[PDB]
Parts: structure tokens; sequence; C-alpha cells
């Protein structure tokens, strides 16, 4: 059944790579767009990243090199891994799938929070 | 300047009407919302 | 008259409708087929009829 | 490129008053505008789609009008469970530029 699940993250020294894992069922990760959007401690939505289908991978300005985005369809999972987190970067990350343009987005995931303090 | 006079066997006319701002959205190799589900140009589209 | 060819994978016509004289199922002479069309099909095809 | 940001900044209101937003972009957007409910902690969550159609859950009290650049929406009744920041933004044209948020808090 649909269900979307998140793993990655902890109390790392700055400098240590991650690998946050999205874990989604009963949908298609290969003919379906996706983003990912971190959210600081109690603040508004802040986009990061997205993926469209078919292998193509695109950021913001900011963020232009910092992902590294691999898929395995044994169970339909992304893993998404940063080499030397930044320390700022401490927030709650979500992957999200949104229909666009009929109707955006209604119901969010998981999330989970990062810390790469010093 | 050259298409003038450059031979092609054939020319893929592919006519319809979208929104304005996604016209430079259609190049060769871009992708986007439309590049996936209604027309994706080729990795070698040669054209206009 | 007709001949249906492929130019280089594309299904080229050439053809020709002409005034005859049928006498003895083998006119003398001579005569050329100017082209039709060209359909850029470039599929290939096994049968027709 | 385009960046939009929202007429209205801080509005606060009590329980039960009207609350009017105005959702205009740099330039004409079309069906790529949505009403959003994120709410302090909880996941976010969209409420209001095309600005025309009520959806499951949402009180016939709330009511959003316009057809192009400007999109306004009218709360008739603000209520406890609205306590909320709405966003409206451009999901369209990368890279997508942060407006300015209207957060509805009750009093």
């Amino acid at each position: 059944e649909v269900q979307l699940l998140e793993s990655g993250g902890g109390l790392v020294q700055p400098g240590g790579s991650l690998r946050l894992s999205c874990a989604a069922s009963g949908v298609t990760v290969t003919s379906n767009y996706m983003s990912w959007v971190r959210q600081a401690p109690g603040k508004g939505l802040e986009w990061v990243s997205v993926i469209y289908s078919g292998g193509s991978t695109y950021y913001a300005d900011s963020v232009k090199g910092r992902f590294t985005i691999s898929r395995h369809n044994s169970k339909n999972t992304l893993y998404l891994q940063m080499n030397s987190l930044r320390a700022e970067d401490t927030a709650v990350y979500y992957c999200a799938r949104d229909l666009r343009e009929a109707g955006g987005m209604d119901v969010w995931g998981q999330g989970t929070t990062v810390t790469v303090s010093s | 300047t050259k298409l003038n006079d450059l031979c092609f066997t054939n020319v893929y006319a592919d006519s319809f009407v979208i929104r304005g701002d996604e016209v430079r959205q259609i190049a060769p190799g871009q992708t986007g919302k439309i590049a996936d589900y209604n027309y994706k140009l080729p990795d070698d589209f040669t054209g206009c | 008259e007709f001949v249906f060819k492929n130019i280089d994978g594309y299904f080229k016509i050439y053809s020709k409708h002409t005034p005859i004289n049928l006498v003895r199922d083998l006119p003398q002479g001579f005569s050329a087929l100017e082209p039709l069309v060209d359909l850029p099909i470039g599929i290939n095809i096994t049968r027709f009829q | 490129d385009i960046v939009m940001t929202q007429s209205p900044s801080s509005l606060s209101a009590s329980v039960g008053d009207r609350v009017t937003i105005t959702c205009q972009a740099s330039q004409d957007i079309n069906n790529y505008l949505n009403w959003y409910q994120q709410k302090p902690g909880k996941a976010p969550k969209l409420l209001i789609y095309d600005a025309s159609n009520l959806e499951t859950g949402v009180p016939s009290r709330f009511s959003g009008s316009g057809s192009g650049t400007d999109f306004t929406f009218t709360i008739s009744s603000l209520q406890p469970e609205d306590i909320a920041t709405y966003y409206c933004q451009q999901f369209d044209n990368l890279p997508w530029t942060f407006g300015q948020g209207t957060k509805v808090e009750i009093r």
C-alpha cells in the first residue's frame, strides 16, 4: 500500500558525508516528478531541488552540485548522497511528489531532521 | 543562414498552441513538464 | 503505369496515366515515368496487396 | 527571473473576523495557483485548488475569486483551526523565488 518513509541524518561531525533515503511504495519513481525540500525548525517552507522523469536533475544556484542521486527498483526507493554536509543545513528534509496542474502536492511525507552542527 | 540552401529529405512540422513562456523551454535536450508527457525533442534535434 | 520505389528509405512514387490502344499486348516505342510524390515513412513493410 | 511576492505580508485578526488575501505575480499566471495550509509543526496540507471548487474538509466559509494575474481569498469567519501561513508561489519558472507569505493568527 502507498507509504513514504525517510532515513538518514543524526549528529555527525561537520565535513561528514551522509545519504538520505526516500522509500516510496504505491507510485512509480521512474515516470513521476519529485522534489526535495528542507525546512528550518519553526520557519516556513524552503524548496531545494527537483528531479524529473528520465534522469534529469536540477537545483538552485546555491545548491548547484549538492546532490548525488541514485535509485533502486528492488523496492522503488531513492538514495541521495551529500559529501561533506554544511553547518547551517541543519533542518528537516522532505521528499515530495507533486501532481502539478491537477491539484498540487496535497499530502506531505515524513521528513527527517539532520543536524551538522559543530 | 545556410538553412535556405540545405537539403533535408523531410521536415517534421509540428503545429499546436501552448502558453507563452514555455516556448523557449522547447529546446534540444531541454527537459521539463512537457518533455515527459506531451512532446520531447530528440537529443539530436537539428531544426527550429 | 506506376513504379513504387524505396529511395534510401523514403517511399517515392513514379507515375503516369496515358492514353493507349490495346492491340497486341505489347506496344512498341518508348516512354518515361515522372515522379508523383515522396512520403517519408521510413518503416519496413513486409506485404502489400 | 520571475519573483512572486504576496501583497499582504503580516495580517493579524481575531476569531470570526474576515481575512482578505491578495495573491499577485510578476506577470499573469494561470492554473498554477494553490491555497495551502502548512500550520505550525504539522505537515503542510493543500486545501483549495483552482480557487473555485471547495475540497472535502474545507468549510464553506472560505471563498476564492479571480481570473488572471490577481486571485483574491476571503475568510468570512476565522476559526482556531486556521492559525497558519498561506503560501502561493510560481512553480513554473525555475528557480522558485519565495513570496512574502500571509501569516494568519487569531486573537
